[PDB]
């Protein structure tokens, strides 16, 4: 499961300085969909994030303050 | 990233100063030259 497959993904999903804890979220969302598709288990790759990965690391940080 | 936010908050904050301006064209040359028309003495009577 890839947080960042460097040739395939877009560089908006670079979780720089947050890949210590964003990559366990990104790798497990990769396996969250790999085990949902039938057939053989495929190599899962994060393609892109609609915001930045910094925008998602900021927004989960907003969520973790609320909890 | 965060550095991209300072880019678009610079270009828009420069263009908003730019669009808060009168439109410059060839009409402003005739508009300024017309100001020097009515203040003219008659010398030929």
């Amino acid at each position: 499961a890839y947080d960042f497959k460097p040739g395939i993904t877009q560089p908006s999903a670079k979780s720089r300085d947050k890949s210590i804890w964003m990559s366990p979220i990104l790798k497990l969302l990769c396996t969250s969909y790999a085990m949902t598709v039938a057939g053989p288990v495929r190599t899962s790759i994060v393609t892109e994030i609609d915001g930045s990965a910094a925008a998602l690391s900021g927004n989960l940080r907003v969520w973790m303050r609320d909890v | 990233p965060m550095i991209n936010n300072a880019i678009r908050s610079f270009l828009t904050a420069w263009d908003d100063i730019r669009i808060l301006s009168p439109d410059v064209s060839s009409k402003s040359l005739s508009a300024y030259l017309d100001s020097a028309v009515a203040n003219g003495p008659e010398l030929i009577i």
